[PDB]
């Protein structure tokens, strides 16, 4: 771009449509010679390389005049003698051939059914939809006269309503087309196509069209008919070969004349203004266009020139070209020839396929086709859109390994001088820039504060590379002379400068998570160094580590770019990360480690240390102080010997960086530090400033760390972003000077424990030699102690060892036992048995700073490891019950199992070194099977999401103007601004800072003071009255506040939970500061606080879900977790839940026996569930006799468990049973063609036998234990035809398929723990129709899914809407990651916003405005070819579309126009 | 409205869009148990007139296809009876603000 | 201690500009060709989070493809535009060709 060069006329829409045969007229070349090159390697005139079709081989063009460097290119027709067809638009000529009738040329539905659809799609082509469904209403061998009055009286409807609509202003001249709109048609053509599919015969005529046959999209075949059909058309109308390609042209050209009235709505969206008619050869092809030269140039790998790939699938169809050409000439002069000729038709139309697609060619069909075609250029991930458009390379752009520096500020680069002397800027040189500009020309290419091109006023470059001083202060000394030219007075030269220390850097990390991983920063060109050098601060937002990781520098080439790059995209304002408003910068390692000394009671300096670390950190040239001379405080010890105390030079260094006319800081916080480990009665671990004086407790990785409301964080409140990136510049040199002057370090003895200590875990761990036992005892229910060696005890612990269940007991009992021992011995000896303590431990330090580690690495070090955990479970065991080599078979003990006791600090044996191995290789195989996980989620968000922003009236909207929230997470406030929002009593301690900051001086006369809190105080008498109501109870008179005046405008226009908190603070705090004027500050800071207009929220939104679902991606600690359960509910909209809940609160009065006897009453009993054994006695002789005896359990055992009588047996086995039994054993035999001794039944008892001797097929004996329910017994006959039968195996397969008692879609309901007061019932699968006849124990009105489709079915759009918030936020509060709610609002909203439950996907994408956001997603053809036939103008207002338009963006700095006010008249 | 027990025969559906100003409501009774407007997760539905409809429209500078839809045969819309193009209002009961009112139209 | 073998000579690279492509004349790819950085999808879904529309101008038009091109006002089309070749004592003018009409098109 140049600055200098202004456009005046742009792009603002782009119709979609067809070349017709009018390419005659552009294109006057005909392309007719096949061969490409000739001897001496010219292009042969009427060749594809032909001289017309641009400039080629330093040939001037024939057409353009011009050479190589100035032609565009020119495009070339290539006749075609036939009509051959087009292969993106075939599937729907395959439709509309079809669908008409040979005979009548109408289609083959009734001349009403047809009308009736162009008359609502006429409709639908406006933006009124209630009328399209107001047709239907209109009705009347129906004779003519009706059906043509029914006709005159739907299409006044539609003049009558299109007219009125149109007085209106619903809708315009050019129709009223939106996403809804676009439901409705699409609703419509595809059940227009429907109707059009399986009508028989002509309803117009009688007669009927024979069916056609295609295959893969080459042929048109005329199938043959049936006799019982040939005789219908021949009384009527009277009173599978192929067909040429040319009559499937005048069969649809003589339709297309009768039927434009129906195809004039179909293929246009928006009404046909110019009204053209849609002809049917815009399916079929009379002449190719050919590319020009420039878009076709030869390909070369290595040195070796080859044919262009676009030129070998072309040629090919002008030889076809040819070849049909000679055989029609003797067709001149007049069987074989026509079997060419047909042949010639195939090849002719698989050639132009060919140069299409390249599936839709299929050929030879050898495998790994080449050339493929210009879909294949279009479509993939590669593609062009993709590849060329969406993402581009880039010019003024660097790469480099970064390296880490203290020295620089956190806001900062340091950019090496091999980069700082090569990546320039176009500076305009003026009358104020012209001294510096002038020694940049002087200093030339290799001085660094130099230049490297002038560009003069014509745009002619002048390189400076070659020349000396004389040369470029000749040239310097000329900058500001006029040339004296008209065309370019307005102009003015450019100087090329290079990148000096106030330029501007967008630096990125490569995979971008989130926008924070792509900040600006401030260029420091640092001399003899070839990396780019960060500050440590900046490391936690690009989730860098400095070990071989690179980083992007983008330098950005004009003020609008500049000026974004330092104002909206600096590191100063991405403190706060957009996710949850947590802070993410802070310093790390031994910056953490170093303000536990330097701000420790300790610490004491003299005069000449004090004032050295003060100039150390804040340098008053380089702009640090806001004063001019460093200014200094009294020491806190004056007569011994004046000496200055460590948390005085905190005191001092905030006092010369924060702003002289305000007040000082007031904050009280906490450390990580408890009070214990500094002596009796200190208060070292609460924070307190006062005034802006550190008076007590040290500072932590909790104050100047990435840590939520510390010093660094209340000082971005109170002083703004500027400041509190200062003080982490400030701090961060503070004690880099003073760890240089007084260091860290970390030795053996920090690892030791003192003599008495290390007795002390000597004796716990004593304790745990008979623990393994103990624990083995209780897990196989064996009392009073017996020993390890138990014959008895050695059988049960082997019966473990072969089931999965069974040893997930015994490990987990074991590792309970183990898991006690081991803290107790961190317990006892890491803070009190240590040899050396807190302040001069270092490895104690570390951990208990945040520096780095945890008191649980400090415990493996210096106690001991303790158990070795292995997915959940302890260590593994061989088949002959052995842990290792090492130990005896079935070893009760804890060691045996993995417990390891020994520590880092005395080494390992090797038993629990080869258990250790184990631990540390389960972690790196969880990272092998994590490819990809969360790439595709988030890209599937942010492309539906991309155009999604906030507008001016506080709504939510999409870019073509769509609806989608009407104010931002409810009350519009910005998360990253939120943070001190109810921090009431530091905004109260900090009245007169923060008064100032949101100075309300010179705002009252801006802005509405009374309307807002008028209307507050209303509604919050009125919300208190009916408070204890329920929320179908609430009366609607008055609605929130937020919904009748505009938060930026009415001041006390506020969200009704900030009201509440804000009215509780004030009540229940009596503390010269009034409470009148403490809402006025907070109701301020609301109004400050807000979302600003064309912010957009939706990409933050994506990616404040795709960036920690990153984090969320690992094994079990049931129910779908983390990522598999997050692409169910925001990709695929599964309707089919792998693992479908129901969550079912029971009443209070209701108690847990009661409600463990309602779970049984609810999940499915098997049959096979209380069956103890089935003992069969096949006999044969006499038929083979089957005796199936039933051993069940016992009839307490099993009422007991199931809640089953031994009734609901007997009306299961006799009638559900044993019809399932006679269905296995008829099959079974049609593959195979191709103690207790009893007796004397009663009446009943034979009279029940004889009733199920007629219902079944082989039964003839059957009986059952109606006293104890504790047996059944049948015994069937078969033939004595069949040989052997297993039927014990199909006895098992029939009992595991019979339900006794199941509710249908629900297998499982089980009593969880009561987890905050909701004593709940979770039911293994979802059916609410069930439910709510169970009310006598279970409040339906709470009963809670996870299935969303099933609310959506069952409970509306609103209960799924609340659905989504609440599941998408059980994936992230698992992981103890929080997102706010703000996303997650817009994310549920954005899913139901056609009523229905939308998925990020394609067919989620299918109903939307925008073509180009739909063709650069995926199936790129395909949405095109679903444009061009229905002539979409795309308006370019999605962000996808304005970038393939190269279009300015919409959000953000293009939400708004910015206009010149020009004095004079 | 017509409250009906186990189903209707399809040749009587047709008789449902038969009387054109009228219209007729068919429920199953089973259906009807628990009124599902009652449920905590479904907030308080208010259909609007058409001159607070109007106001709504004006002051967000809408069409009626540019808000979000809520389906003909919702279950809470076909408890209200909304007729297509009737706007419906919802009080939300938002995690971060309390009440919220948002809207939502019948097509 | 030990030196490990590989070290960070060929991962760094700066372009201010150079070669392009010929069919899209955007930079080129390559260590050695000295070739542009790519600004991705993801980089692209970045610079609008930011609300930053000029530097999403910047880093994806105005500094990789930018061509001022010629479009008809007639028949809204790119590549039917040509500058005409003139008489050595005219000027050339940039012109349709498929709204231009044949000079044996004379109708009277």
């Amino acid at each position: 771009m140049d600055i200098s060069k202004p456009v005046g006329s742009e792009i603002t829409s782009v119709d979609f449509g067809i070349l017709t045969a009018k390419i005659r007229n552009l294109s006057a070349k005909q392309i007719t010679n096949p061969t490409v090159l000739d001897n001496l390697g010219h292009p042969v005139s009427g060749g594809l390389y032909d001289l017309a079709l641009g400039a080629f081989l330093r040939n001037l063009c024939s057409t353009c005049g011009l050479d190589e460097k100035f032609c565009p290119g020119h495009q070339g027709h290539i006749e075609l003698p036939v009509p051959c067809y087009n292969p993106l638009f075939f599937n729907q000529l395959y439709i509309y051939l079809r669908a008409s009738c040979l005979f009548c040329h109408h289609f083959r539905l009734k001349s009403v059914e047809v009308h009736r659809y162009a008359c609502k799609l006429r409709l639908l082509q406006y933006g009124l939809i209630d009328e399209s469904y107001k047709l239907d209403e209109i009705t009347l061998d129906i004779s003519s006269t009706l059906l043509n009055e029914l006709k005159s009286k739907r299409s006044e409807y539609v003049d009558m309503a299109i007219a009125k609509a149109l007085s209106d202003g619903r809708t315009t001249e050019r129709g009223s087309f939106t996403a809804t709109v676009n439901d409705e048609r699409k609703k419509l053509v595809h059940e227009f196509h429907k109707k059009l599919l399986s009508r028989g015969k002509c309803d117009n005529c009688g007669m009927f069209s024979p069916k056609f046959r295609k295959d893969g999209f080459t042929k048109i075949f005329e199938t043959a008919l049936n006799e019982k059909q040939i005789t219908n058309n021949r009384v009527k109308g009277f009173i599978s070969t192929y067909i040429l390609s040319t009559e499937v042209k005048n069969i649809l050209d003589t339709v297309f004349r009768k039927e434009q009235c129906v195809l004039q709505y179909v293929f246009h969206s928006r009404p046909n203004l110019s009204r053209k008619l849609v002809k049917a050869d815009s399916f079929f092809m009379d002449v190719l266009v050919v590319p020009p030269t420039r878009f076709r140039l030869p390909s070369k790998l290595g040195e070796e020139v080859h044919e262009n790939s676009q030129n070998q699938l072309l040629s090919k169809v002008l030889t076809t070209s040819l070849l049909i050409r000679d055989l029609n000439d003797d067709l001149s002069k007049l069987r074989v020839i026509f079997s060419r000729l047909m042949n010639a038709f195939v090849t002719i139309q698989n050639d132009v396929n060919a140069f299409i697609d390249s599936t839709k060619a299929q050929g030879r069909t050898s495998g790994k086709v080449p050339i493929p075609g210009v879909k294949q250029a279009l479509e993939k991930k590669e593609g062009l859109f993709r590849k060329h458009m969406m993402g581009k390379r880039v010019n003024y752009a660097a790469r480099s390994v970064i390296s880490p520096d203290p020295n620089i500020e956190t806001n900062e680069i340091g950019v090496p001088p091999v980069f700082a002397v090569k990546l320039t800027y176009p500076e305009p040189v003026t009358a104020y820039n012209i001294a510096e500009l002038r020694q940049a020309v002087i200093n030339g290419p290799d001085k660094w504060p130099g230049a490297t091109q002038i560009q003069n006023e014509d745009g002619s470059l002048v390189s400076l590379i070659g020349m000396s001083v004389e040369q470029r202060k000749a040239l310097a000394n000329q900058l500001l002379t006029p040339s004296s030219n008209v065309s370019t007075h307005t102009l003015n030269k450019k100087v090329y400068r290079h990148i000096k220390n106030r330029d501007v850097v967008l630096m990125n990390r490569q995979p971008t998570l989130h926008k924070a991983s792509m900040m600006g920063h401030k260029v420091r060109v640092l001399p003899n160094e070839k990396t780019l050098r960060l500050h440590y601060a900046n490391t936690g937002a690009y989730n860098a580590d400095f070990d071989g990781d690179e980083m992007n520098m983008h330098f950005p080439q004009n003020e609008n770019a500049r000026a974004e790059a330092l104002n909206l995209a600096n590191t100063d304002s991405q403190y706060l990360t957009p996710t949850s408003g947590s802070p993410v910068r802070g310093l790390i390692q031994d910056h953490i480690s170093a303000g536990v000394w330097l701000t420790s009671k300790d610490s004491f300096f003299t005069r000449e240390q004090y004032q050295q670390y003060i100039y150390g950190c804040i340098r008053p040239e380089d702009g640090h102080t806001t004063r001019s001379k460093i200014v200094t405080l009294p020491p806190t010890i004056f007569k011994p010997y004046p000496l200055w105390t460590g948390k005085q030079i905190i005191t001092t260094v905030l006092l010369n960086v924060t702003p002289p006319d305000m007040p000082g800081i007031n904050l009280i916080s906490k450390n990580k530090i408890k009070n214990e480990y500094w002596g009796k009665g200190s208060l070292e671990n609460e924070v307190l400033f006062k005034d802006g004086a550190l008076l007590c407790g040290i500072l932590d990785k909790s104050q100047y760390g990435a840590s939520k409301y510390g010093i660094v964080h209340s000082l971005h409140e109170v002083y703004g972003p500027e400041v509190a990136a200062k003080v982490l510049s400030v701090l961060g040199r503070l004690f880099t000077n003073y760890i240089t002057a007084t260091a860290f370090t970390c030795g053996m003895d920090d690892l030791r424990l003192t003599a008495e200590g290390n007795k002390w875990r000597t004796d716990i761990l004593k304790t745990s030699v008979d623990t393994g036992r103990e624990a083995a005892a209780e897990v196989t229910n064996l009392d009073k102690d017996t020993p390890a060696d138990d014959p008895e005890l050695l059988k049960r612990l082997q019966e473990i060892l072969r089931d999965n269940n069974k040893s997930g007991i015994l490990d987990a009992v074991t590792s309970s036992k183990v898991n006690a021992i081991t803290s107790q011995v961190v317990s006892k000896c890491v803070p009190d048995g240590t040899m050396k303590k807190f302040p001069c431990n270092s490895m104690q330090a570390m951990a208990l700073s945040g520096a780095k580690g945890s008191n649980v690495n400090v415990s493996q070090i210096m106690c001991l490891l303790g158990q070795q955990a292995l997915e959940g479970r302890r260590v593994p065991v061989m088949v002959s019950g052995k842990t290792l080599p090492s130990f005896k078979p079935y070893e009760t003990d804890a060691m045996a199992g993995g417990y390891v006791k020994g520590r880092f600090y005395s080494g390992i044996k090797p038993q629990e070194y080869y258990f250790h191995c184990m631990a540390g290789r389960e972690g790196l195989i969880d990272t092998a099977v994590k490819t990809s996980r969360s790439g595709y989620l988030q890209r599937c968000l942010t492309k539906q999401l991309e155009g999604v922003h906030v507008s001016y009236d506080n709504s939510i909207r999409d870019a073509d103007g769509t609806l989608v929230q009407f104010m931002y997470g409810g009350d519009a406030i910005d998360i990253t601004k939120e943070s001190h929002m109810t921090q009431f009593e530091f905004c109260l301690d900090n009245y007169y800072a923060l008064l100032k900051k949101y100075n309300p001086s010179a705002l009252i006369e801006h802005l509405d003071v009374e309307s807002a809190l008028k209307y507050s105080k209303k509604t919050l008498k009125y919300r208190k009255k009916h408070s204890k109501e329920p929320h179908y109870k609430q009366s609607v008179k008055y609605d929130p506040v937020l919904a009748k005046y505009n938060p930026a405008k009415y001041l006390g226009s506020v969200s009704e939970n900030f009201q509440d908190k804000l009215e509780s603070f004030l009540d229940k705090n009596s503390k010269g500061v009034n409470e009148k004027k403490f809402r006025a500050l907070m109701q301020l800071k609301y109004m400050r606080s807000l979302i600003n207009p064309g912010e957009a929220v939706g990409i933050i939104a994506s990616q404040s879900v795709g960036e920690p679902s990153t984090q969320m991606t690992l094994n079990t600690f049931n129910v779908t977790l983390g990522i598999p359960r997050l692409r169910e509910i925001v990709m695929t909209a599964s309707a089919a839940i792998k693992t479908p809940q129901m969550t079912l609160p029971i009443w209070n009065d209701v108690s847990d026996e009661q409600a463990d006897t309602f779970c049984k009453s609810i999940s499915k009993v098997l049959l096979s569930e209380v069956i103890d054994k089935v003992i069969v006695t096949e006999t044969t002789g006499t038929a083979r006799s089957y005796v199936i005896h039933m051993r069940f359990f016992d009839n307490n055992e099993y009422s007991e468990e199931y809640d089953v009588s031994k009734e609901e047996l007997q009306n299961v086995i006799s009638n559900q049973f044993i019809h399932l039994l006679e269905a296995a054993i008829v099959k079974e035999i049609k593959k195979q063609k191709r103690v207790e001794a009893n007796n004397n039944m009663n009446k009943v008892q034979r009279d029940r036998q004889s009733a199920i001797i007629s219902h079944h097929r082989f039964i003839t004996k059957y009986n059952f234990d109606d006293e104890s329910g504790k047996w059944c017994e049948f015994k069937l006959e078969l033939a004595a035809d069949t040989e052997k039968l297993l039927m014990v195996n199909i006895v098992e397969e029939i009992c595991r398929k019979s339900i006794i008692r199941q509710i249908p879609h629900i297998d499982r309901c089980v009593h969880p723990e009561p987890e905050n007061g909701k004593r709940v019932l979770v039911t293994e699968g979802v059916n609410f129709q069930a439910m709510w006849d169970q009310e006598a124990f279970i409040d339906v009105d709470g009963i809670t899914s996870n299935d969303v489709a099933a609310v959506l079915k069952t409970y509306g759009v609103e209960a799924a809407r609340n659905t989504i918030v609440n599941e998408i936020n059980n994936v992230f509060s698992r992981y103890a990651i929080s997102v706010s709610f703000r996303h997650l609002d817009l994310i549920a909203d954005m899913m139901t916003r056609q009523g229905t439950y939308l998925a990020f996907n394609r067919q989620g994408m299918e109903t939307s405005t925008s073509s180009f956001m739909k063709m650069s997603y995926e199936t790129t053809c395909q949405f095109l070819t679903k444009a061009v036939l229905d002539n979409e103008r795309e308006q370019l207002d999605s962000p996808s579309a304005r970038i393939v338009v190269g279009k300015l963006n919409n959000v953000g700095t293009g939400s708004f126009d910015v206009l010149a006010k020009v004095p004079n008249a | 409205i017509f409250v009906y027990q186990n189903n209707i025969t399809p040749s009587a559906m047709k008789l449902v869009p038969s009387i054109p100003p009228a219209t007729i409501e068919t429920f199953n009774e089973a259906a009807l148990v628990v009124n599902i407007t009652h449920h905590e997760l479904v907030p308080k539905h208010i259909r609007l007139s058409s001159d607070e409809k109007r106001e709504l429209l004006k002051r967000y500078r809408l069409k009626e296809s540019q808000l979000p839809r809520i389906q003909r045969a919702d279950p809470v819309a076909l408890y209200l009876g909304l007729k297509r193009g009737e706007v419906v209002k919802i009080i939300r009961k938002s995690e971060t603000s309390g009440r919220y009112a948002s809207y939502r139209i019948c097509m | 201690y030990q030196r490990l073998r590989h070290m960070v000579n060929d991962k760094f690279q700066v372009r201010s500009t150079g070669p392009v492509n010929s069919l899209t004349m955007q930079p080129v790819k390559g260590r050695k060709r000295h070739g542009g950085i790519r600004v991705g999808e993801m980089e692209r879904d970045a610079l609008i989070g930011h609300g930053t529309s000029f530097l999403l101008q910047d880093r994806l038009l105005n500094s990789s493809d930018y061509t001022q091109a010629s479009v008809c006002r007639e028949c809204g089309s790119i590549l039917t535009t040509q500058q005409s070749v003139p008489r050595i004592g005219s000027i050339s003018t940039v012109c349709c060709r498929r709204c231009s009409m044949r000079f044996e098109d004379a109708k009277k």
